[PDB]
């Protein structure tokens, strides 16, 4: 949903923005992964365990 | 913000500054370098002639071109008035050299 | 209506009683219950005229029934509202009182009165008497005079002097004076006596008193006796909203004032003491004085709110003052301000928002709507504007077509702020920008805020159309380079699709155009970037005007077929074979330009930006982490400094090395860590890219994004990347210091606390020096263009004489600006021939284009004689010829436009950005040696005698090289016209030891050498070979030191050896801290030695502002030899005796080392101290073209330490205008010494030496000012009061009486008239040929 | 031409001039009621005068000639 | 502020010099959108007509 200029970066010396957008789709991830498996409801114990 | 015609000041009458009150932009000094660099000095003359100072000016630029005729009628500033009339004040002799 | 000029002077009390309509009497302004004002009050309405337009008081006369009768039960006549703005009045003061202009203004009254300030300041205060008129010869005229013995004096004479106190004494002593005798005695007395210190205050006064003369102007109205009054509208008491009032101090003023002229009417005729009498009339004077000006005379009178009050000076002075902020800038109607975003738009096209259209041309809306039919009266088209009607947006859609709108982004820095495009309407609400004009903005979409205008006549249309579309627009002013270089984007997308990839697809496939190559693109059957063998058809215009094609086969890349479907059937197909780099768009967008025309450039230029951002979008480039490699020899180098950083410590705890020796290894060494690193940095990065075609390995070029963003300087550069992922070097502290412990780690790896502490210092100074000096760039820029108001080209060529000759920038290092260059656009000023004589090629003038420029460089010509802007002679402007060709069109410039704004504009808008033993051959060549005295020395080999001797590398063609300097007393490996390589060590000298070498051969006794007067017996304790010591005059002896030891050469016989060639005696004088090597009995051979001597922007302001370096260098003004007079008083003497002429004598400074002695001649214009040079002495002994090329040559250095090019020809034309004043030596027509103008001596001569006069008129010499005193001093007085210090220079042409004929631009600017310039000059042409009519 | 104002410079020879003769023309053309020489084909008032400047039709010697022909017949016809 | 995906890709030039290219779900699903409350004030007083 969101589109960004990639020059931008590197001339501006602001890298922590990219480690910001990896940690960012990491979180998301296990997020995703913590609802798909959620819709299922496969057991309380092994939400526990994740 | 977008200003056509709208309030004047009171000592110089010239138009406003500022979106709230409804003001039109000022026309700085460097822009005046500016366009008298390029060379249109027509411009310029409608930009401090027909546009702010000129009380019989902008009223008949209005109302000719509310008339589909777009001539520019020049005029006399006001704010050249009220420094003439300042610095006559001041004590020092001032006089506008007729032909 | 109309009238030619302005006139100023001093007000006499008959013409201020004229002026005004009434006299006030009554401090009321206004009623509380009603608000009507009173009789006789500050708001009259009988004195200034009716409140409410064509009505009277009572209403007995009304609504025109009479038209301009006055009723008589109030005393008001009917007429408009207007007439309050123009109505005056007038106060009557009881006691004659002080201006306080010609008062504290540096006096107009002492000078007048030639007496102290302080005097009449006591004199006014009622504190000391004044004698008029003593009839006896006790007393006389202008004593100032103490209570005691003034009563004294009535005891003893009376009657019979006359003496008093007050404003009254200073006005009797203006009526006594008589102007002529003084005129005649002053003038006379002056000639008598050659007082240096005293002929410019005699000169000023005869200046004051001769103006007083012929000015009509009697100094009797300097005192005021009835003080106008500001009219009611400027100096408004008007109502609020929330029933409250505000009004103006000027108010205050004039009702304090009022208030104490009546107290002081009826003490008067109270009787009262005349104590009180006297503390009256002060106030009175103190009270006008803070009417004229507040803050001037004593403390400031404050109001309410303990804040000053503005008198009306400070109305009309100052940013504040009506000048700058009302008269030159205004505010405009017709216009509107929004937020910037980007847009697909063609190059004169901007978005325009429909919102603010209907809101801007709402006027031409109801015109057009009335016009149509569909509104029967004005106010239905306003409601139908009001709701909005599809019926207005019909009318909007051709309203606007064709009609250009002008758009400004604040600050407007140079021309390119202002730009024309054709409006085209866009649903939204921001101001649509083509990306392109963004760098000649120098704008980012981040949040900016933009102006757009409105042109409304038919004249201010086409002028936008014109002159100020964006295609028009393409080259700077500054130079001609162009503007519309794609950024960052559009380069980018060129940089990725014009690349070669050894095994991307299809490679070697042969194809036989290039639209079956996109097909073959766009099907995704071959790669972008793979080599292909491709058929095209490119054109030339080798005929004259006709293009001719030629159809071949060629090895490329798919891209560049690609490309060629943009190429407008007129370049070689070598421009778009390239990796296609910033600079290869730039240069061929250039060539484009030159070689075809100006539409295909545009339109080019347009599918360029299209092709590259469609291109940008299909290939896809991010910047991952994993780009962000980091070399795996960081921290082994880190480990290897660090071990002699811990060796160094233990070397300096250990004490054998110094601290300043320890802090250069350890800078040195983490230097070198740096380079080291940021070197396998660009290792990593440049070829990173190993793969493998049908064999086993290649290296390529990167297809890292970081690479290609570094590489094709869209962005950033590679030193960038060194802190990308490298340490971030070493930054200094703010104190100056640079700190020794650097930053190792980097942005990827993070940073340590204290890291990010120590960066954050150079942060913040680097944000601190940009957020600070802008300023006074924009103070630089202000200064400059005051002083470049009017320089208009006039005529085409004035038919001049020779100009200035031209010369590469060889000197001190390589050649930076060749003669390619720096000549390109200039014209000629002689016959310039080619190396092979009587080989001409210009009739004295040409238009050094860019084959004239291939012609000349083919050859070997090295100076050329081109005609400067300061050389002109075209009186009030310069001429074409005079110029040189235009760079924002690339044709000689036509009449009419303005030189001064451009160049000063061109000049100052960089200014952001500017914020802060041996000699060694390195190339092959003849030594030349420029104005040697060369000798030989005692080893056979050349070697140096002068200081004005300079080395010089020819070349095979005969043009200089390479330019080096040579001192006094060098030695050198080398003699002249020796054909060497480079890489030799060819001159040699001690940096220190200063020789006084003996250019001739014979014995050397030691004579005029006498022991315990003037030197003193030291020996070398370890060699031996020592002689007599010389020392300086404060180690010396004085009873020998009123004769310079002279150690003359001798022979057998014992006589001076002359010079070779010259009966003129040869023996040499010993300066102090010279210690003889050599012992007496021995000599000397020729070139041999006798005693040893041992040795930002503010930098470019200093110049404009012509400053005065603090340490001089001492020149000499005519030739001769150098002597030496009075010693050790204050200050040294050297006398000058030349062959013929004068004892020219002046104060030496024996502190600093000197380049020649006693027995030495010096020509004029020579080094004798050393040091800075002053422009002012340069001006003075050498001529006009030193000082410019002296200016030009010191201000290019800045501007090319920080890579920002301007044409010069923008630098001398205000040098042209700062060479405008002279001063006079002769006489004949103009005063003895008074400074004048340049051109108005050369009219005034253009009559005395021609058929009008033999000869009478006068020599003159031009003067240097600084850049704000010549600003000043000028012949108008309007152009001088509007930028600086105003009331100086309107109090004294009010007492000078001028008039300004209305030349300047900003003058008609200021008077609303058409301004001289371009389409001004075609009607003031038409005017002054009206006014040579009459 | 529409865009661009190239060729018109040659009928004239200067840029500031041009200005001046465009307004002169349109002026007539449009508050005059004068038929343009140029055919108009869909053009706004202040561009067909630079189109018939780029194709050359008037100039400032011919723009005096027209206009006193006018006033001298005009003068006849009323005496 | 709100968090939402994003990509470091030059889309068509509508990015050229740090633009922010949206798209119309975050629109739809209103992310960003805010609230703003005014105070008006009309006031009467006694004038002497």
């Amino acid at each position: 949903d969101i589109v960004l200029n990639p020059l931008g970066v590197p001339s501006r010396m602001n890298i922590g923005q990219i480690l910001e957008t990896h940690l960012g789709m990491a979180a998301k991830g296990i997020g995703d992964k913590i609802n798909a498996m959620l819709k299922q409801q496969q057991e309380v114990a092994k939400l526990r365990e994740f | 913000h977008a200003r056509s015609t709208g309030s004047y000041s009171l000592v110089t009458q010239q138009p406003l500054g500022g979106k709230a009150q409804f003001g039109g932009q000022r026309f700085g000094e460097m822009e005046v370098w500016a366009l008298e660099a390029y060379g249109a000095a027509y411009t310029l003359q409608e930009m401090l002639t027909v546009k702010s100072d000129d009380v019989n000016g902008r009223t008949k630029m209005y109302k000719n071109i509310v008339d589909g005729n777009h001539q520019m009628e020049p005029g006399m500033p006001e704010s050249f008035n009220v420094l003439l009339k300042e610095i006559r004040s001041l004590g020092i002799n001032i006089e506008l050299e007729d032909e | 209506e109309e009238f030619d000029a302005i006139k100023i002077a001093l007000a006499s009390p008959d013409m201020i009683r004229s002026w005004s309509f009434g006299e006030v009497k009554k401090p009321e302004t206004i009623n509380y219950r009603t608000f009507k004002p009173e009789r006789d009050g500050l708001f009259c309405a009988r004195i200034f005229g009716p409140v409410k337009d064509y009505e009277c008081l009572c209403g007995k006369y009304k609504r025109l029934k009479h038209r301009g009768v006055i009723c008589e039960k109030c005393g008001v006549e009917v007429t408009q509202t207007k007439v309050r703005r123009e109505r005056m009045g007038h106060i009557e003061l009881a006691s004659p009182t002080a201006h306080i202009w010609f008062l504290k203004s540096l006096s107009r009254i002492g000078l007048l009165l030639d007496m102290p300030l302080r005097d009449i300041e006591r004199v006014l205060y009622f504190e000391s008497y004044v004698v008029i008129e003593g009839g006896m010869t006790n007393l006389e005229r202008q004593q100032i005079l103490t209570e005691e013995q003034y009563l004294d004096a009535l005891e003893e004479f009376g009657d019979e002097f006359d003496a008093k106190m007050g404003a009254e004494a200073i006005q009797a002593l203006l009526k006594s004076m008589d102007l002529e005798q003084e005129c005649e005695q002053l003038r006379e007395e002056l000639n008598e006596t050659n007082s240096e210190t005293k002929r410019k205050k005699l000169t000023k006064r005869i200046k004051l008193l001769e103006a007083f003369v012929q000015s009509g102007n009697k100094p009797e109205w300097m005192i005021l006796t009835v003080l106008p009054v500001l009219p009611p509208d400027l100096r408004p008491l008007v109502p609020l909203d929330g029933g409250r009032f505000a009004t103006s101090d000027l108010n205050d003023l004039y009702r304090r004032v009022i208030n104490r002229n009546n107290r002081l009417k009826r003490l008067l005729d109270l009787a009262a003491p005349d104590i009180i009498v006297r503390n009256e009339k002060r106030m009175l004077q103190e009270a006008v004085d803070a009417l004229l000006d507040n803050g001037r005379r004593g403390r400031a009178i404050t109001g309410s709110n303990k804040r000053p009050l503005k008198s009306l000076a400070d109305m009309i002075k100052g940013k504040q003052g009506r000048f700058r902020q009302n008269l030159l800038g205004k505010r405009v109607d017709y216009s509107g301000r929004s937020v910037i975003t980007v847009g697909y738009l063609r190059l004169h096209q901007c978005g325009l928002p429909k919102k603010m259209a209907l809101e801007l041309f709402k006027p031409f809306i109801y015109g057009k709507l009335e016009l149509r039919g569909l509104a029967t009266t004005i106010k239905a088209a306003k409601k139908m504007v009001e709701r909005e009607e599809a019926v207005v947006w019909d009318i909007l859609d051709e309203v606007i077509r064709e009609h250009p709108v002008l758009l400004n982004r604040a600050p407007t820095l140079h021309r390119l702020g202002i730009q024309a495009f054709e409006p085209v309407l866009i649903e939204g609400k921001a101001i649509q920008l083509h990306p392109l004009v963004c760098a000649a903005y120098n704008a980012d979409f981040d949040g900016d805020q933009m102006a757009v205008h409105v042109p409304l006549t038919l004249e201010a249309q086409l002028e936008a159309r014109a002159l100020m579309m964006s295609t028009n627009n393409i080259l700077s002013p500054a130079n001609g380079e162009p503007i519309i270089v794609p950024s960052q984007d559009v380069v980018l997308g060129l940089y990725y699709m014009t690349r070669d990839c050894v095994n991307a697809k299809g490679e070697g496939m042969v194809l036989t155009g290039p639209k079956e190559a996109e097909r073959l693109y766009r099907s995704g059957l071959a790669s972008l970037h793979a080599r292909v063998k491709v058929r095209i058809t490119e054109y030339e215009k080798d005929a004259n005007g006709e293009l001719v094609a030629k159809t071949s086969l060629k090895d490329t890349t798919v891209g560049r077929a690609i490309l060629w479907m943009i190429v407008p059937k007129g370049l070689p197909y070598s421009i778009v074979n390239q990796a296609l780099g910033k600079k290869a768009i730039s240069k061929m967008l250039n060539t484009c330009y030159r070689i075809l025309g100006l539409k295909p450039t545009v339109i080019f230029a347009d599918q360029i930006m299209y092709t590259g951002f469609a291109y940008a979008a299909r290939s896809g480039a991010s910047v991952g982490i994993d780009d962000m490699v980091i070399p795996e020899k960081k921290h082994e180098i880190i480990s290897e400094a660090e071990a002699e950083v811990a060796e160094i410590q233990e070397q300096f705890q250990s004490g054998l090395v110094t601290a300043g020796e320890r802090y250069n290894k350890v800078i040195d060494i983490w230097a070198a860590a740096n380079d080291r690193v940021s070197k396998a940095m660009m290792d990593n990065l440049q070829t990173e890219t190993v793969i493998n075609r049908d064999g086993q390995e290649e290296k390529q070029v990167s297809f890292n994004s970081i690479y290609m963003m570094a590489d094709s300087g869209a962005r950033g550069s590679a030193a960038q990347i060194r802190q990308l992922a490298g340490m971030r070097g070493l930054m200094a502290k703010p104190d100056g210091s640079i700190i020794e412990t650097p930053i190792t780690a980097n942005f990827r790896e993070g940073l340590n606390v204290l890291q990010y502490f120590i960066s954050t210092h150079g942060a913040r100074k680097g944000l601190a020096d940009t957020a600070l000096k802008t300023a006074n760039s924009g103070y630089l820029t202000r200064r400059l263009v005051d002083v470049a108001q009017d320089l208009v080209v006039t005529e085409d060529d004035c038919g001049t004489h020779e100009g200035i000759m031209m010369t590469p920038v060889i000197e001190g290092g390589d050649v930076k600006e060749p003669l390619r260059d720096r000549v390109l656009g200039r014209v000629t000023a002689e016959d310039v021939l080619k190396p092979g004589t009587a080989d001409i090629l210009v009739p004295r003038n040409t238009l050094l284009h860019e084959q004239w420029c291939d012609l000349l460089e083919e050859n070997s010509v090295d100076a050329v004689k081109v005609r400067s802007v300061v050389s002109c002679d075209t009186d009030f402007g310069v001429c074409a010829h005079c110029y040189g060709r235009d760079l924002a069109r690339g044709h000689i410039i036509n009449k009419g436009e303005a030189i001064g704004v451009i160049a000063a504009q061109s000049i100052g808008e960089p200014g952001t950005q500017l914020t802060m033993s041996s000699i060694q051959v390195k190339n092959k060549g003849s030594i030349k040696l420029s104005n040697v005295k060369s000798v030989v020395n005692s080893s056979g080999k050349l070697v140096i005698t002068s200081r004005n001797t300079e080395l010089k590398l020819i070349d095979e063609f005969g043009r200089t090289k390479e330019s080096y300097k040579v001192p006094y007393g060098a030695v050198l490996a080398k003699g002249d016209g020796e054909q060497v390589a480079g890489g030799e060590t060819v001159a040699n000298w001690d940096p220190h030891t200063m020789p006084v070498i003996t250019e001739v051969s014979g014995f050397v006794r030691f004579t005029d050498m006498i022991d315990g007067q003037t030197i003193t017996r030291q020996t070398d304790e370890l060699t031996g070979l020592s002689s007599l010591v010389v020392l300086d005059s404060a180690e010396r002896t004085a009873g020998g030191k009123d004769l310079r030891p002279a150690l003359k050469i001798v022979d057998a016989q014992g006589n001076d050896v002359l010079i070779p060639g010259t009966d003129m005696p040869a023996q040499y004088f010993l300066p102090g801290k010279a210690i003889v090597q050599l012992e007496d009995g021995v000599q000397i051979s020729s070139g041999d030695t006798l005693a040893r001597i041992p040795q930002g922007l503010p930098r470019v302001a200093d110049l404009f502002e012509a400053r005065r370096p603090k340490e001089p260098a001492i020149l000499a003004e005519i030739s001769g030899i150098v002597s030496f007079g009075k010693e050790t008083k204050g200050k040294r003497r050297l006398v000058i005796t030349p062959v013929d002429g004068s004892p020219y004598e002046e104060m030496i400074p024996k502190w600093r080392q000197l380049n020649v002695f006693e027995g030495e001649r010096v020509e004029r214009g020579d080094v004798i101290s050393d040091g800075p040079e002053a422009p002012h002495d340069i001006l003075r002994l050498r001529g006009v073209h030193a000082v410019t090329r002296y200016i030009v040559n010191e201000v290019q250095d800045v501007y090319r330490l920080q890579g920002v090019k301007i044409n010069d020809k923008h630098i001398e034309v205000i040098v042209r205008q700062m060479l405008r004043k002279a001063t006079i030596v002769n006489a004949g027509s103009s005063d003895f010494l008074e400074g004048e103008q340049v051109e108005y001596s050369r009219v005034k001569i253009a009559n005395r030496e021609l058929e009008a006069n033999g000869k009478v008129g006068a020599t003159y010499s031009r003067d240097l000012l600084g850049i704000t005193k010549a600003s000043l001093a000028t012949e108008s007085f309007i152009s001088a009061a509007s930028f600086q210090e105003t009331t100086r220079v309107l109090t004294e042409a009010a007492v000078a009486g001028k008039r300004d004929e209305l030349r300047g631009l900003k003058e008609n600017v200021i008077v609303g008239r058409l301004i001289p310039a371009g389409t001004g000059y075609a009607y003031h042409q038409d005017r002054m040929r009206r006014r040579a009519a009459g | 031409a529409r865009v661009t104002v190239q060729d018109a410079v040659e009928k004239i020879g200067n840029r500031f001039d041009l200005v001046l003769v465009a307004a002169r023309r349109a002026r007539q053309m449009q508050v005059g009621g004068k038929d343009p020489l140029v055919p108009e084909e869909n053009d706004k008032t202040t561009v067909i005068a630079l189109r018939e400047i780029e194709e050359g039709l008037i100039n400032n010697q011919i723009l005096d000639v027209r206009e006193r022909q006018e006033q001298q017949e005009q003068e006849a016809a009323e005496l | 502020g709100q968090n939402m995906r994003v990509a470091f890709m030059p889309w068509n030039g509508y990015n050229f010099e740090d633009s922010i290219l949206v798209s119309e779900r975050v629109v739809q699903e209103d992310r960003f959108t805010t609230i703003h409350i005014q105070e008006l004030a009309c006031v009467s007083r006694d004038t002497k007509l």
